Order: C-alpha cells, then structure tokens, then sequence
C-alpha cells in the first residue's frame, strides 16, 4: 500500500529512485487488502485476514 | 625541454599567477558539457576533436 523505497539505480546518466508497491488493484478497498498473504514460521503461507 | 621531450611521462612544469587566490595556473579555463545525456564516450570523443 505504501510504495517502500529500496535503492537508487542510473537512469540515462542520472541516480533516480526504485520503489515497490503492490499492483493498483490489490490497494482499492477494505476487503482487496485480505488478498495479502504472509510467511509461516513451519514455512507454510498465512492469510491477513486471520 | 629537458622531460617534456619524454615519451616516458609529460613533465609539465609552471609557475602560479600574479593574484594566487584564483587560479594555480595562469591563462584560460572552462568545461564541456553533455546536456543531451549522449554518455561519457562521445564527450571523451569531444574533448579530443576540441
């Protein structure tokens, strides 16, 4: 939801930023964020909304 | 004469200007520029040709 920025890169001779943030579609609406799943320590994948 | 007749090494001897607080070196100063971002080789290029 929130574009973390990571590192620089160059661009064209320039040093310009590189952020990550998650698809459009998956930040819209209250629900769209339960789409996000997590880590499990037993290496299984743990929903959000749990 | 004595070493800048080296192909060994340039030996470039001088003496500073009259007011030592601007300079280190008498005559004329400037710098070549790459507003376009052509990239470090063509202004490496230029600086010869010139």
């Amino acid at each position: 939801w929130g574009s973390s920025y990571v590192n620089d890169f160059i661009d064209r001779g320039r040093v310009k930023r590189v952020y990550l943030q998650g698809r459009p579609d998956a930040r819209m609406n209250p629900d769209d964020l339960s789409k996000w799943y997590v880590r499990n320590d037993k290496g299984e994948m743990v929903p959000f909304n749990a | 004469m004595h070493f800048f007749s080296f192909k060994d090494a340039m030996v470039f001897a001088f003496a500073p200007p009259s007011v030592l607080e601007l300079g280190n070196a008498t005559g004329f100063d400037l710098f070549l520029q790459d507003q376009a971002g052509v990239g470090h080789e063509v202004l490496l290029q230029a600086r010869n040709k010139f």
